[PDB]
């Protein structure tokens, strides 16, 4: 949660009520880099699911 | 020199019990989601000593995390009452300090320091897990100054 | 398109049948349980030494406020009450008249810190990004009348923090 | 005497340490701090009123059982008899109606709660 | 006072009863030791008590009341008691037993040294024995709580408030008409 | 990372997972903290002819709501019946 | 074998904090005792390290200062002491320490960085900034009348 | 755009807390699996409507 | 210059794993109890 | 020599049980990815310290509701009967050597239930009267099972001589022909010490703190020594009855160190246990020691009354 909290920051500046989607579509594009750290953690989370 | 004994005696006192803070297992809103995310692994609370019980019998710190409504502040002073002491109150955020978003409201009470005495208000809607660390270390400094027993040496 | 979640049924045969006697008499799934916990154990935590070591953040971290000034050191708030308008919380009061030398500027600009909810939607109705959220967020007090900030605390904060606000607004600009 | 004297020093000094963690602090009594807790909210009904147990028949059977132990915990000394055709029958006897009154008490649904 | 400011308003208060009082909660605390001791069994000294919320009411009209700078007044309660009855009523209302005994002045002054000895908050001293068996004083040509508009709150309707929480589990609900006044001094 | 071969080698076996491959701590693999500036697109309404605001204007085409009855034949549904879902290919039983 | 190898880069540990007492201060002061690379250090004495090796979150820290604007900090440290243009750097909203990217200079900027002053006498105090709205009739000061 | 991505909806079969439990642990699964294609299928373009 | 943004790299990314993997270990139920077994009785010896 | 002998047995008790709490914490925060205290002291060695000091200064309260006489005594005879669990305990030589020590154990730890069902009863609040009556519901559900479980195994033993267990693991561990009622009694044992996942009369996701509700402070840390007190006894009782260890008349401190070491790590299961699995419903912990080890522990009863006799090992009276 605490990595998914940092996506949430780095498109809105917070962890939480981020305020990002709008009427109208978001406020702010994804800042360069974001996708590929999405994708990195996207990667390895079906294995703490099967911790889990 | 008993000046000196009550010296040692106070820091001796202060360090046990900013050392051993335990928050009563208690939150209100989303304020409480940022004060689970201080226990989790990344900040580790419970590394400072810091341990959530849920009986106020066996609680230090009152952390009012998030909004308190009308309907919620008698049992919000209860608990508070009902915590031996000493005693401390940490305000968690914007709803807690003063309202906040809900400041407006009329079932909203306007900030918990008009229910209980408040020793350190951490800003933010919400503040970050590590704005509330730092409100947590802020408190303990606040107990580390303490001068319980010179004060009593002079009385 | 769906899926069954739990619609299995276990085989009947005796090798299968002795598997789940031992199962449930030899505890076989709650050992299993019991490597999981092990292998935590042995594996790094996830602990950063705070306040030595700090969470990451990005240029876009909606902090503690500010009132930013010209490379001159003229103030950039002008006075038109934009962010006052949008304030959700109605958390900024505003105040102004002409200034000595004519200039419009403000008398007043308080930020009722504990009614603000750190949306930040001040700074992107503000037209000459006087107000900001900088990436400060360790200001907790011991008081509730230390949160209520006037005019003076505003530009000592963005005096304070101009040099990370600036390269912050630099790096972000841009997405705006 | 050396038995006497250990659980007088144990008691003792527990009763010390109580001593102190009533004498040490510094105390504020007042009537809302002392109110029995319920999660904030004043108690309906006293904390004495009747409070239902629903595995009644199994605290019962307790009883029962717990005495046969009683009669059991005498095995590892009856083993040392000459006489172990007698004792080994008895032995089993005694287990095998124990089990029997286990089996009686599970089939008759005995040892489900009441509903 | 009086010399340094000549305009001050000087309060006078009798014993004051009101939750966090050493008058009260005094008496009610007697009960550690057993039998409460009475000099003369408390049948020699009389008491005015007033309640905490009137004294602060007479301070509070004091400060807006122009006539009360350069004034001296005195906060009495509604009714005078025998401090025996007094005694009596607190032991009723907090349902504990009562064995009055009588203490001589002289073993009541060296009974109050032995709690002096504490370097804490004292239990009791010589000088608090004096006090509680002083006589309340009666002081008609002083203006009192009715000059400043309030009125005298009677023992009777707050005793309950101060005492329940001395009482056991036992007595803790018991209402406040249950117990039969102390016998005032006509 | 920085665990000896021994422990990955304990912590594998405990799990029954080659945990070494998806660490959920992380490294060197995530984007550098700076990066290079942006240059963002722009929408379709960013034109200097053809683009009269009139034609694109979302607010302007909605209307009151369609009075079908007021008091001022075969039988119908709301609409067509839901087709049944199918079971899917990837994995129809957990 | 690796458990010897490890021994010998925590019997390091040591002799990278030049001593055992060096050593024993960074272990009661911070609580940790690894060695990193000095980035930087700011002019109140706080000492920046890296070690990219460790994990993200773990591989940027600051040992603070021992004295900060006349306030004793061997004890008591706290987050607030970084100061702005170190703080970009340690919260990882950038790469580039200012060290390599100094920040752009300003003549208003605070040369001294302040640290939480709540619970001080420097704390904040609210107050407001206005001037009195109405202004009152003053009466003549002789009798006519 | 959920019509233009693939995952499957968990059922149960029985009811109870166990079934509501599993569905929720497959729908993150499957929430990964719809991350997946939002990743490899975002477009290009402006991120709020061209209507000032 | 050239529009800029976040993108997918050009050949998309990486596979994803999400199926549930609980792996199948241990020896068989006749196996364990056979060794169960047969420490009871080296034990009785 | 005795009175410190006394000493020397109950306060490294109570140093072993403060620095216990301290490795329940690191040990429970590892498995959960984190660290546990490491600040108070270096790696958070005084943290314990700390703790002690803060609860004996801190305000204790007596319920206005309350039976006073009933709430002072219950925390007294917790860790009073406590440190009495030890004195008979061969390290490798007791402190009092007992015939019937086994039996003096499970008279000491019957008696020990009555410190939880009075702190309940006299603290007079709901949540407490429910910690308590869970404790009836528990005491009843192990107690049967957890005598004749230890019958079994003193038929190989031949006494209740805590001692004798030494002679009889000479060559090899109980755990060999035994290991059948080791697992048996090894969950026994995490639910007489009211161990997760049988952490029942205090239950705090369900019941806030259950018995002890109402405690704080100095009488608070009476219940969590005791508590922390068992744990150790009765993994310590388990290393005798199954991994005994050989005793060397001329170098008892070999045993003692060897006897020490199974003891921790049979201690640290405990926690590892605690960090791993949910919660038991009260009313399944009754069903699974009757329904299951009940029956199979008659069983295995019978078994090893019979088994030294057909195989004429039956063990020495003395
Ligand atoms: C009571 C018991 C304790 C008393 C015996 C104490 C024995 C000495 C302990 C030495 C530990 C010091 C480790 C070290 O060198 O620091 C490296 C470290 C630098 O190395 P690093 O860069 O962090 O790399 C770490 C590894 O890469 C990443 O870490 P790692 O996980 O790869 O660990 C490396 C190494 C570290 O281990 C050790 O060196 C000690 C092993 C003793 C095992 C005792 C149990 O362990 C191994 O290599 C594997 C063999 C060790 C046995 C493993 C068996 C596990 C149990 C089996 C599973 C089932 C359990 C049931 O330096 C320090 O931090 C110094 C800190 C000192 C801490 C205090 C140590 C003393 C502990 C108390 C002493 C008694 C009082
Ligand atoms: C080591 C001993 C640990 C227990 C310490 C007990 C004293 C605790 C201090 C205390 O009670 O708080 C102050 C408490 C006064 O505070 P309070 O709230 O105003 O009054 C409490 C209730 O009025 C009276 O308190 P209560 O509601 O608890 O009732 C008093 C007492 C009732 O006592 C009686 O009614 C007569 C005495 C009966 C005890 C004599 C033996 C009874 C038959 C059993 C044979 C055992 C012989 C020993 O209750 C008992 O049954 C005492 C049980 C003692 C068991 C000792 C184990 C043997 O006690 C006094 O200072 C008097
Ligand atoms: C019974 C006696 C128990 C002695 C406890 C000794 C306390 C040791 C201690 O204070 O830790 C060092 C502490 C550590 O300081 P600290 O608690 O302020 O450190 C803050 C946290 N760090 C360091 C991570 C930023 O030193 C002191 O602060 C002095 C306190 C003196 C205590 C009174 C002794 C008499
Ligand atoms: C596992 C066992 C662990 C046991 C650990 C035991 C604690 C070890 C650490 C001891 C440190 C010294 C204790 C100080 C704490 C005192 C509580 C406090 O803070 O009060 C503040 C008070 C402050 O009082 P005050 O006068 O300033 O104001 C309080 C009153 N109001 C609210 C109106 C303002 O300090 C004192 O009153 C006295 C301080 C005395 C310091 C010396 C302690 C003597 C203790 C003897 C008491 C006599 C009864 C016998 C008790 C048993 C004796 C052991
Ligand atoms: C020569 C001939 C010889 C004759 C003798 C032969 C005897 C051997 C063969 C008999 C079988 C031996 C094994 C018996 C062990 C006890 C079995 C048992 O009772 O467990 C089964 C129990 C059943 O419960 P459940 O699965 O929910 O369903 C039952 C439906 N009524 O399920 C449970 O009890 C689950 C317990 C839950 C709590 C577990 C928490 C701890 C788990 C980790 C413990 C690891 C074991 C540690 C042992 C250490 C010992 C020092
Ligand atoms: C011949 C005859 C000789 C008789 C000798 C005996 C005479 C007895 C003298 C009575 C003195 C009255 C003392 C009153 C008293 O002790 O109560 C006050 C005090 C409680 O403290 P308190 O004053 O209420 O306020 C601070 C609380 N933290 O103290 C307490 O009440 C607490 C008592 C605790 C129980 C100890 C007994
Ligand atoms: C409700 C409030 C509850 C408060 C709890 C207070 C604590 C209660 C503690 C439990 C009380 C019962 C204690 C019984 C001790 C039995 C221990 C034992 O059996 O051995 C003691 C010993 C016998 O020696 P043994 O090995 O059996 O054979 C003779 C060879 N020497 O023989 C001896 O050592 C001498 C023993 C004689 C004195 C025993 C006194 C017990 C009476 C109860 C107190
Ligand atoms: C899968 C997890 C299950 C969870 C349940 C928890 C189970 C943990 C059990 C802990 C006990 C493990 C065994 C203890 C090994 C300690 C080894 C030791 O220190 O002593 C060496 C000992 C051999 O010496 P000794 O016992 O004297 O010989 C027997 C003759 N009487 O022993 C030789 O090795
Ligand atoms: C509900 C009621 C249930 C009643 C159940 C009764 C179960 C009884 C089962 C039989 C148990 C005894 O079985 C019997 O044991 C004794 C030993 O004790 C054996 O006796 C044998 O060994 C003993 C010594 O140990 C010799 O003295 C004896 O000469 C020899 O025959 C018998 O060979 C065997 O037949
Ligand atoms: C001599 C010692 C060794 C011998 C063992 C002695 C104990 C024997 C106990 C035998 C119990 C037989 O009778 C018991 O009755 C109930 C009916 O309520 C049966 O059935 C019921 O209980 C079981 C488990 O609780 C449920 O799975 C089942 O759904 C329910 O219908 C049990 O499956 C059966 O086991
Ligand atoms: S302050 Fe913000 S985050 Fe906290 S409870 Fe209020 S609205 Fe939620
Ligand atoms: S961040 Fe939002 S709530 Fe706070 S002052 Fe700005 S507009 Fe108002
Ligand atoms: S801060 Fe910006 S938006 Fe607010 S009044 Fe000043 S110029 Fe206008």
């Amino acid at each position: 949660r605490e990595k998914m909290f940092e996506f949430y920051e780095r498109v809105s500046g917070a962890r939480m009520h981020a305020a990002y989607v709008r009427p109208g579509g978001v406020h702010q594009d994804l800042p360069l880099g974001l996708m590929d750290d999405i994708y990195e953690f996207s990667k390895n989370f079906s294995l703490r699911i099967d911790e889990l | 020199r008993g000046e000196y004994v009550v010296a040692k005696l106070d820091d001796l006192i202060n360090w046990a019990r900013r050392s051993s803070l335990w928050p009563m297992t208690f939150g209100l809103a989303c304020c409480a989601v940022e004060m689970m995310h201080m226990a989790a692994p990344r900040y580790d609370m419970d590394r400072f000593g810091v341990v959530f019980r849920a009986s106020p019998r066996q609680s230090d710190v009152m952390i009012v995390a998030g909004t308190l409504t009308n309907k919620m502040a008698p049992a919000l002073r209860k608990v508070y009452d009902q915590m031996p002491e000493p005693r401390y109150v940490v305000s968690m955020g914007s709803c807690a300090n003063g309202g906040g978003y809900y400041h407006y409201s009329y079932s909203v009470v306007r900030g918990c320091d008009r229910i209980v005495p408040v020793d350190i208000y951490v800003p933010g809607c919400p503040p970050t897990a590590e704005a509330l660390l730092y409100g947590i270390l802020q408190l303990q400094k606040k107990i580390k100054r303490e001068k319980r027993l010179r004060i009593w040496y002079r009385r | 398109t769906y899926k069954y979640v739990n619609l299995r049924e276990p085989s009947m045969d005796m090798k299968s049948v002795t598997d789940r006697a031992a199962q449930t008499l030899l505890w076989t799934e709650l050992i299993r349980g019991l490597g999981m916990t092990l292998s935590y154990l042995f594996r790094e935590p996830a602990t950063i030494n705070y306040p030595f070591e700090k969470g990451p953040l990005s240029p876009r971290f909606r902090g503690e406020h500010a009132l930013r000034r010209y490379p001159s050191g003229e103030e950039r708030c002008i006075a038109c009450k934009l962010c006052e308008a949008v304030c959700p919380a109605q958390a900024i009061t505003i105040e102004a008249e002409p200034r000595a030398d004519g200039s419009r500027r403000t008398t007043r600009y308080d930020i009722d810190m504990t009614k603000c909810i750190y949306c930040g939607f001040c700074q992107e109705a503000c037209p000459v990004d006087a107000i900001v959220e900088g990436p400060n967020f360790e200001f907790s007090t011991e008081t509730h009348e230390e949160l209520l900030y006037n005019k003076e605390k505003l530009l000592n904060n963005g005096d304070k923090w101009e040099a990370e606000i600036a390269a912050n607004i630099q790096a972000d600009y841009l997405y705006r | 005497m050396n038995l006497m004297l250990a659980l007088l020093t144990n008691f003792t000094l527990a009763t010390l340490l109580v001593i102190i963690a009533f004498w040490l602090p510094q105390l504020n009594v007042y009537s809302e701090k002392t109110s029995p807790y319920e999660c904030g909210f004043d108690p309906m009904g006293s904390a004495r009123l009747p409070f239902s147990m629903k595995f009644f028949l199994v605290a019962i059977t307790f009883l029962l059982f717990d005495l046969e132990i009683a009669l059991l915990l005498p095995l590892p000394w009856a083993s040392q008899t000459a006489n172990l055709n007698t004792m080994l029958t008895m032995a089993l006897f005694l287990i095998i109606l124990l089990a029997v009154s286990l089996a009686y008490e599970w089939t008759q649904k005995g040892l489900e709660w009441t509903e | 006072v009086r010399e340094t400011f000549p305009e001050a308003t000087i309060i006078k208060p009798a014993e004051i009863f009101g939750r966090e009082d050493r008058f009260l909660n005094y008496f009610a605390n007697i009960r550690w030791f057993g039998g409460v001791p009475l000099i003369s069994l408390g049948k020699k000294t009389v008491k005015q008590p007033v309640y905490i919320v009137d004294v602060t009411k007479g301070i509070i009209n004091a400060i807006k009341d122009p006539d009360a700078r350069g004034k001296t007044f005195a906060f009495v309660g509604p009714s005078r008691y025998l401090l025996f009855d007094l005694v009596q009523y607190v032991f009723a209302v907090a349902h504990r037993p009562f064995l009055p005994y009588p203490l001589p002045h002289f073993a009541y002054r060296w009974i109050g040294r032995l709690f002096e000895i504490s370097p804490f908050e004292p239990w009791t001293t010589r000088d608090k024995v004096e006090r509680i068996h002083t006589t309340d004083k009666i002081l008609p040509h002083l203006p009192g709580l009715e000059d400043l508009g309030v009125e005298a709150t009677p023992l009777e309707l707050k005793a309950i408030e101060v005492l329940r929480r001395h009482r056991t589990y036992r007595w803790l609900s018991s209402e406040i008409e249950d117990v039969q006044p102390a016998k005032t001094i006509p | 990372a920085s665990a000896t071969r021994f422990i990955q080698w304990l912590r594998n076996w405990a799990s029954g997972r080659d945990l070494q491959a998806k660490l959920q701590l992380r490294y060197q693999e995530i984007s550098k903290r700076t990066q290079p500036p942006p240059k963002l697109p722009v929408g379709p309404s960013h034109k200097l002819s053809n683009n009269y605001y009139c034609t694109r204007d979302g607010r302007r085409e909605a209307m009151p709501p369609s009075i079908v009855m007021s008091s001022q034949k075969k039988a119908v549904s709301p609409a067509p019946p839901i087709k049944r879902w199918e079971l899917s290919q990837d994995e129809p039983y957990l | 074998m690796e458990l010897l190898q490890v021994l010998k880069r925590g019997l390091q540990q040591v002799s990278g904090h030049g001593g055992l007492r060096g050593y024993l201060r960074v272990l009661f002061r911070a609580n940790d005792v690894r060695v990193g690379t000095l980035v930087g250090e700011d002019k109140y004495g706080n000492k920046y390290y890296e070690d990219n090796k460790q994990f993200f979150g773990r591989h940027r820290w600051v040992i603070y200062t021992t004295e900060m604007n006349g306030k004793n900090t061997f004890w008591d440290v706290d987050g607030s002491m970084v100061p702005p243009e170190w703080h970009r750097w340690l919260h990882c909203m950038t790469d580039d320490p200012p060290t390599v990217k100094p920040p752009t200079a300003r003549k208003f900027i605070w040369t001294n960085h302040k640290f939480n002053l709540s619970g001080t006498p420097q704390q904040y105090v609210p107050y407001s900034t206005t001037r009195k709205k109405i202004q009152e009739w003053v009466p003549p000061s002789t009798p006519y009348k | 755009v959920y019509d233009q991505v693939e995952f499957d909806v968990p059922i149960g079969s029985r009811g109870d807390c166990y079934d509501r439990y599993l569905c929720r642990v497959e729908e993150m699964r499957q929430s990964i699996r719809i991350i997946s294609q939002c990743l490899n299928k975002m477009p290009p373009g402006e991120i709020k409507v061209d209507d000032a | 210059s050239k529009v800029k943004q976040d993108m997918p790299p050009v050949g998309g990314y990486g596979p994803i794993d999400y199926k549930r993997n609980l792996p199948r270990r241990g020896l068989s139920g006749y196996s364990m109890f056979a060794v169960g077994i047969g420490a009871l009785l080296f034990g009785y010896w | 020599m005795f009175m410190i002998n006394i000493l020397m047995l109950i306060i490294p008790i109570l140093l072993a049980v403060a620095f216990l709490t301290l490795v329940e914490r690191k040990v429970l925060g590892y498995m959960q990815l984190r660290k546990g205290p490491n600040v108070v002291g270096p790696y958070g060695l005084l943290q314990p310290i700390a703790d002690a000091i803060k609860l004996f200064i801190k305000e204790p309260l007596r319920p206005a509701t309350s039976s006073a006489s009933m709430f002072i005594l219950a925390p007294i005879m917790a860790l009073g009967l406590a440190l009495t669990m030890w004195i008979p305990l061969p390290m490798p030589y007791p402190l009092i050597n007992m015939n019937l020590g086994v039996l003096f154990m499970l008279a000491m730890s019957s008696l020990a239930v009555y410190s939880i069902l009075w702190s309940g009863w006299a603290s007079n609040s709901k949540y407490a009267l429910i910690g308590a009556l869970r404790a009836v519901a528990q005491t009843i559900s192990y107690e049967v099972t957890l005598a004749i479980i230890l019958l079994s195994v003193l038929l190989m033993s031949g006494s209740f001589t805590l001692s004798t267990l030494i002679t009889t693991q000479e060559q090899m561990w109980l755990i060999l022909p035994a290991w059948p009622l080791a697992m048996m009694w090894f969950i026994s044992t995490l639910a007489e010490t009211n161990r997760a996942p049988f952490d029942l009369t205090e239950g705090e996701s369900e019941l806030v703190s259950g018995f002890n509700v109402e405690y704080a402070a100095g009488p608070f840390a009476l219940f969590f020594m005791a508590e922390y007190a068992n744990i150790i006894m009765m993994n310590i009782f388990t290393a005798i009855l199954f991994l005994g260890t050989s005793h060397n008349p001329h170098m008892p401190e070999l045993y003692t160190i060897n006897f020490t070491i199974k003891s921790l790590l049979l201690t640290m299961s405990f926690l590892w246990i605690r960090a791993s699995y949910p919660r038991f419903r009260y009313d399944q912990l009754m069903h699974l020691l009757w329904k299951n080890f009940l029956p199979l522990t008659l069983a295995l009863c019978m078994w090893h009354v019979s088994l030294p006799i057909l195989t004429s090992g039956i063990p020495p009276q003395t």
